[PDB]
């Protein structure tokens, strides 16, 4: 899940 | 059945598992109830990512029913010990113990998916433990300590006063993503990144 | 089995098994019925028991005290937990024991379950019961509450002679 | 065979958890005793862990409908229906033994089936809960607010504590 | 027993599993009941296919009895999160939770095979959960929330009103491929490419 | 219903393993028989594998306290409490059938719980063990040392062997 | 499911398990109840780290319910035998047997995490063992020996007198990290190294 | 079941199942009670049995021998193990068998357990019992102990006629 | 979970199991109850170490509850057969059958750790075996031979008379490390090698 | 847990299992009860060693409780069929079926360890088989054939008469190493080869 | 199932 | 957990 | 077990 | 455990 | 089994 995780 | 995929570069070919690819990206996956088995694995994973790149953030994906208290505090301490910041993401639920780990992420980096849910309740004992009153008196004393300790830990991470936590956790409290954000358990709710939308 | 009926005619009730609600109800009933027939004559309770629930036990005890007649207690094979308690609860001087009878006294044994909140409540009661049991056992035996609590920490067995000294029973039966 | 001797004395004994089987028998005994003599009181001795509400209320209704007064004695323990039926006794004729213990708490049900079916089951929970708190409030003379608050978690009363709270009128 | 086959090119020889070949083609296969195990695996697979080629569509083959609610929303959010469009294909059935996942594919890309079926019903609890009325009041409250939430999710994807869904899902509603198309669960029905 | 016919004959029968239930009934029967007539003897027919000590000693005490003499007959077998209660009979009135077999051995307990709890359980084992050997030595007339030695392992006696050892006074021809 | 990661150097590529990486760093992980299986595995690991580099400290991470006595003393002796110093770290709990092992680390190198707990109690038997009084007399004798031996070993490592331990262990005594430090079971409590 | 009471009036006791302590005690009691009423009249024992424990069996046997009255034994369905022994133990000339009744004779069957020391003791008794059983069976049948031991090595079945010839029973019933 | 470690030399890289490293050092590990499975594995291991280097000592680490008689004598005979001397080491316990194997090591090479214990008792049968007296008479006869044979075997290795063994083993006899040394089961007790 | 060891020569490195090393030396290990599974595995092993070097002796180490009759005759025939001689060695026991296999080795090559023991008894049926008398009549007939067939095979290998075997096997007969030698089941008893002794 | 999935 | 373990 | 097996 | 085993 | 199978 980027941004922001990662 | 979980399929494995294959990646290739000028240096060679690599066949890998989806969970390995996630860990390669510094993503630890907690998908199961918290127990000695699961806890030890997560602590090991955390300490490894610490060794490789202590300066880079670690990510924790959480979908869990929750689990044991000692197992929870084992993970919690390890999370807080590690030098790297820890990002927590909740998928589909984080309940009881798992809700604490979700809240135990470093401030601003705690998040959840929109339809995920969060459960908070006080520690419970499903079975029955028997013995002389002297023994039960000691167990009950410990049980209250574990209760209060969960309340204090939740209090400082959520920002709520310990008294409020104790009151809210007396009965099971289910929170949506947005409701969990307002409570102070998570900082933000992830939005769909899709292109067509 | 017909012998228990023959004993009832002699105003003897027998506690031969662990104390539970079922036995307590029957014992309490028999005592009230016996007191109704004749309130002057004593009632004899023969006790061989492993012990049992406190709540069921105290139903019997309360009924004993309220009875107009004296309640004589005999320790036959064994008296433990409620067995010891009811034995000592007998009318003072009318408490008897057989030579090889053994008396057991110990701390209460409960259990805890549920939420930390529910267990907290269960623990409160444990403190209440524990105090009340030791108080009455102290009263029956004539020992200080401190010694009852101290001796009751772990299982403490008494022989007929040792029980005679501690104040559980007044006499040994020859 | 002792229960037969007690019945002659107009004493009925509730010694176990309340269920339909016992309730039917107790209700029957009350009706027969009232049929023989409607002037003389009936005594209900209570040592019980508690039981189902539906079976319990069948007993309660029968007590109220009876012409004669119903005296209630708490022997070993009175909990749930045990406490309720104890307090439901004719006012002033409610008795308790010294070491009898009274337990009062919120009702306990269960849910199953479709969300639609559960919604209906939840409706009933609210209905019963209000009615139980109302009657418990009437017996004890406490406000419904305090009954509801105290009944949230298990609350134990000794004979003395029960006497003050209004469950029983006398201690023997 | 599942046989493995072998492929070869000037670069080398590759021995691979049928399911691996499907995943190589960006096809995730949900063949089992939806649970914490199955959900976590699918989410992992989705995020991987996201990583490799975020611009290319992801395909989900669905044959399932259905499953847990939390597990469903875990998969659902992940489907909606991923940048790539998601094609859903139903084989032989999609029931309960699975029917929602089938409908949750991106519009126009939802399809099923002709003899496949689709079951829709409200959430149910097979066992019994016990406790004080205060506890059940909370559980029952949550259960109604989850019910309405399934109704809301089905509503926006099918286009039907939540009230209609609520009415239709009160009892089990079985739909053929064509019936599911009309209901708005799938956009099209795959036709045999044979002669 | 035959046991009722025996009770009229002042015969009580121990036919099974000794437990609290059997002991209570037996003690009662002895007291009731002694209440009716205190002059006449009571006969205890014993066929038993043995059983619990506490229940067994409840029977023993009641025998001693009974005004009348208690005659003991070993029918099929007498073991543990069976042997003990057999030998506990009034001296000279202890009987055994020809093919009756008597078993004497050390007590058998069990231990559980904390080391603290077990230490106490061990204390009691010593108390009981000593008391059993003491009384068995009195009945048989053997030294306590020999009872303890012989009881280490199961020691079986025939009617004749039991007669010599002092368990029973007579054999029935 | 436990993921394996990959490391690379000019000499080659290495695919390894997280627990293997720990052992490469001289870290033995006791995560389970102590039994003959777990004990043998730990003893093997200790003797290996002994063989490889006897001069370098060995680390033992402990999260355990505790376990058997013979199994505990098997591990204990091996810990004390090895020439290398042994560091003990407690994660989330060390109970019964495990509490002794935690304390059995070399002085100054015993530590625990803040929210970890420590349980100490006397040896117990959950089931029932039956037999002739002679056999039980022997078992009970052995059981008292094992109790006293646990008390003596804890005494010298904690610094407390055996009599004090015996009193404290009569009933279960739960200790927090700090409470365990004062008792003498651990030397220090690890503090969070996070910057934020 | 009410018929057994009617049979008792005729001085007939019935052994219908495997021999155990429960049945043995009842049978012994009945024999003693019947002998007490009338010691002149014979007692008839009808036997259909698979056999059973020796200890319980010998309790019955002893009670037969000691009884003043003669004990007539009838083999109805089957006599095996103790059934055969008790059948043959009947008063000589009063031992009967039905035509299709079958008699089984064999060596005793025990079991061993515990430490090697305990097993040594258990084995000692095996030798004692075995000799005695063969001795009495030899006495009942009139066969040499040598042949009893040899034939008893394995299960040996006898028909009514064969049993009559071997000496188990004196008569067959026409 | 048992971690695997890695060793390297100019000749190559080696990934190996701790138990494999022990066997590379000529150490056979008996960690389990003695049975047909365990016995066959140990005999196999013994004969291999015989094959590889018959002149070098073989080492047996023993932590065991004990086990079957045939399995014990299978291992025993193989131990005595092999040309190489056999060193026996006891960790945490050696009981029943295992206690005999401990004593069966070659003189002077039998040792134990300080907190290890040793149990000796006569052979026992937990279950019940049934049959005709003729059959039991045969079983009972064999059982006495096995009893006496264990006594004889313990006697020559410990140095005690068979009569003494028979008396002491009638009941379970627990021995500490030092008590086992005095009894003659082990020659020496290992002392902690730690530097600190 | 069974450790694997490592061997090396100028030609390469070989990592192998102890049981593989035994089979490399032409040693078949029967460590388990005789059944169709164990039988099939042993027959396969025998026929392989036949294929590789038919002129070299095959060795069978026997520690077994015994087993089924058909399974035994499967192994027996294969032992006797193979062109190579077969050495049999008994470790810790050979019972029932296994005792026959022990005795079925080629003369002079049958041996045992000193404390090993040997059991011989007639075929037994532990369970109960039911049916019409016609079926039982056949089963009883077959069982007698198998009994007698066990007697003949034991007779010719031991040298004893078939009648004697039948008499001795009527009851279980336990034999020590030396007693088995005298009986003719084994030719010799291995003596300890130790250097220190 | 291509066309068009995939 | 380094420093100092390891 | 050589000599002589093997 | 060397010295001396091994 | 050769000759002749195989
Ligand atoms: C009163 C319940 C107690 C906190 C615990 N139960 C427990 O962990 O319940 C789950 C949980 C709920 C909320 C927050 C954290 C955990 C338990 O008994 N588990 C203990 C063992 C027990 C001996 C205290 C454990 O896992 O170590
Ligand atoms: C087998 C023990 C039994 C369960 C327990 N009673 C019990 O432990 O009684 C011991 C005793 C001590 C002193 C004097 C008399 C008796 C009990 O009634 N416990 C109650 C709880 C108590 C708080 C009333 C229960 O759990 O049912
Ligand atoms: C063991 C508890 C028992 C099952 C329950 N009764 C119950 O919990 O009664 C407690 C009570 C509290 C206050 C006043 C009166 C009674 C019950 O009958 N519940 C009903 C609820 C239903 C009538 C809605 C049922 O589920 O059958
Ligand atoms: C009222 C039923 C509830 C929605 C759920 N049951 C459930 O998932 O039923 C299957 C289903 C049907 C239709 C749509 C989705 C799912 C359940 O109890 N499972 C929960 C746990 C429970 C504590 C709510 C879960 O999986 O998280
Ligand atoms: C089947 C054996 C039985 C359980 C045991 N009795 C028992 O072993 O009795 C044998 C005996 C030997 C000599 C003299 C008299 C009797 C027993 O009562 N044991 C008590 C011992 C206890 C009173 C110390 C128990 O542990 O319950
Ligand atoms: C009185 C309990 C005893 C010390 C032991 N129980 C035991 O190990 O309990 C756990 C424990 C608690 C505290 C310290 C160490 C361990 C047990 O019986 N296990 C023995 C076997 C038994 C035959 C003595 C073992 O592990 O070897
Ligand atoms: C039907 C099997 C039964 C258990 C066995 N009886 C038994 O086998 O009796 C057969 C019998 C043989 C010869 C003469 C008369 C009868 C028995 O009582 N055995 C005793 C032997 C013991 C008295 C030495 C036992 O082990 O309990
Ligand atoms: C009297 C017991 C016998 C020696 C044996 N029990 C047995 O092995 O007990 C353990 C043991 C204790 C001390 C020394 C050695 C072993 C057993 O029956 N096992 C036999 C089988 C049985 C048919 C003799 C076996 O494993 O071969
Ligand atoms: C009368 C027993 C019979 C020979 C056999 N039992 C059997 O194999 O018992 C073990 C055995 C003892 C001695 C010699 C060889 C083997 C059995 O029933 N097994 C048969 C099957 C059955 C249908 C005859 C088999 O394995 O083929
Ligand atoms: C969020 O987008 C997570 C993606 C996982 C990816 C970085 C590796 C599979
Ligand atoms: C539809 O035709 C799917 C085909 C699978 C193929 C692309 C890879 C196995
Ligand atoms: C403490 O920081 C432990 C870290 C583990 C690392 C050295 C190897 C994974
Ligand atoms: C007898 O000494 C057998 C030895 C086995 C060896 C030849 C191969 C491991
Ligand atoms: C004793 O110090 C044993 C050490 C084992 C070592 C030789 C191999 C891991
Ligand atoms: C018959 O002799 C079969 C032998 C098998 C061989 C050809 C291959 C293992």
């Amino acid at each position: 899940f980027t941004p922001x995780a990662p | 059945i979980l399929p494995s995929f294959i990646e290739h570069s000028s240096f060679g070919v690599k066949e890998s598992n989806p969970y390995n690819k996630l860990f390669e990206e510094r993503i630890i996956f907690l998908g199961v109830q918290v127990d000695d088995a699961s806890a030890n694995d997560i602590m090991a994973q955390l300490l490894v990512l610490e060794s490789l790149d202590p300066d880079r953030d670690i990510t924790m994906y959480i979908n869990s029913p929750g689990g044991g208290f000692t197992s929870l505090m084992a993970i919690y301490d390890t999370m807080q010990y590690v030098r790297a910041d820890i990002q927590t993401v909740c998928l589909g639920q984080a309940a009881s113990a798992a809700a604490v780990l979700l809240a135990a992420g470093t401030p601003g980096k705690r998040m959840a998916l929109p339809n995920a849910r969060v459960l908070i309740h006080q520690p419970s004992l499903s079975g029955v433990i028997q013995g002389q009153f002297s023994d039960l008196e000691i167990q009950a004393a410990e049980i209250e300590r574990m209760r209060t300790l969960m309340e204090t830990t939740l209090a400082r991470h959520t920002g709520k006063d310990a008294g409020v936590i104790r009151k809210d956790t007396d009965r099971d409290k289910i929170l949506t993503a947005e409701e969990a954000k307002d409570y102070g358990i998570i900082d933000t709710v992830l939005e769909y990144r899709k292109l067509s939308a | 089995d017909s012998v228990y009926e023959r004993l009832l005619s002699e105003r003897i009730i027998f506690l031969g098994s662990e104390v539970n609600d079922e036995i307590a109800n029957r014992l309490c009933a028999q005592i009230l019925l016996l007191a109704a027939e004749d309130a002057s004559k004593d009632i004899s309770l023969y006790i061989n028991s492993p012990g049992g629930s406190i709540s069921a036990g105290m139903a019997i005890y309360d009924t004993m005290v309220l009875a107009p007649c004296d309640i004589a207690t005999y320790a036959m094979g064994m008296a433990a937990s409620m067995g010891e308690f009811l034995l000592a609860a007998g009318t003072k001087g009318k408490r008897y024991a057989l030579p090889h009878a053994r008396i057991l006294m110990h701390q209460p044994l409960g259990g805890v379950t549920g939420s930390a909140a529910d267990i907290a409540i269960q623990a409160e009661q444990f403190a209440v019961i524990k105090k009340e049991m030791f108080r009455l056992n102290a009263e029956f035996t004539g020992q200080p509450i401190e010694r009852i609590e101290a001796d009751s920490d772990r299982d403490r067995w008494f022989t007929a002679a040792e029980a005679l000294e501690y104040g559980f029973v007044d006499h040994i039966i020859t």
